[PDB]
């Protein structure tokens, strides 16, 4: 086409979706991680994960408001990837970089999964 | 704003 | 803080919202504009419009499926902003310049107004 | 990926 494009765009649009989030606005499910539980917006986590877009365009799923992830899964580790769909940000340390690999796996993150792969390999 |  | 940040990720979300846009998946709001509804995602379109933001903060209107536009507003120039919403890009032409400025004053778009107004200016 |  003929369309000019404005760069700041997609930024601007996940930073005001971020301040939705933190002011708990919208929000349309609750992911609970074993004792913790994280509010977010389903659009947001089906556009970022794989486990997510299976589950809401699932018939019986889609309308679910509350759903429990697998007992295995780190709920820091949850948290880290929350914070990286909504930021693009990932807070990856030594101490805390298998949780998230793994939590990454679960979620098909496939960026994720690849960055720990190499962070990892680095280390050894 | 940009060409694409 | 000590993270790394994935450069395309706030590009790839937005175009998977725009993919569930196209896939009717999650659309959770109708925008009548005159005769045309157009289908969209509330959370984008106020993380996008100060109008919508504004409604959609609403402690009443949050909760409508369908809102009506201003019968001034042009379906073609909604079109082409809702495009842009979705996608960064703005398909802006010498036959529609004036009815997408006009719209995205009223939208509350202030980055699509300022590159308008400097296309108009060239003109003149 | 970067450092930001
Ligand atoms: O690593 C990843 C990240 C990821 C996100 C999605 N998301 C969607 N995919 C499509 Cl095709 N349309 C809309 C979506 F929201 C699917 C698979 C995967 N795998
Ligand atoms: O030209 C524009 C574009 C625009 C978008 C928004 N959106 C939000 N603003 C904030 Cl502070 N938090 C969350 C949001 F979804 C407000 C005003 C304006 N004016
Ligand atoms: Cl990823
Ligand atoms: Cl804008």
């Amino acid at each position: 086409d003929s369309c000019i494009q404005f760069t700041r765009h997609a930024s601007d649009v996940l930073l005001n979706l971020n301040r939705l989030r933190s002011r708990d606005i919208l929000t349309d499910v609750v992911i609970v991680v074993s004792r913790e539980q994280f509010r977010a917006h389903k659009t947001v986590l089906m556009a970022c994960s794989g486990l997510f877009y299976s589950i809401f365009t699932d018939q019986l799923k889609c309308n679910l408001s509350v759903i429990n992830l697998d007992p295995e899964i780190n709920p820091e580790g949850f948290c880290i990837l929350l914070d990286f769909m909504y930021t693009s940000r990932l807070n990856l340390r030594e101490g805390n970089i298998m949780a998230v690999m793994a939590t990454a796996m679960y979620l098909q993150m496939e960026h994720v999964v690849d960055t720990c792969r190499k962070f990892i390999k680095a280390s050894e | 704003w940009v060409i694409p």
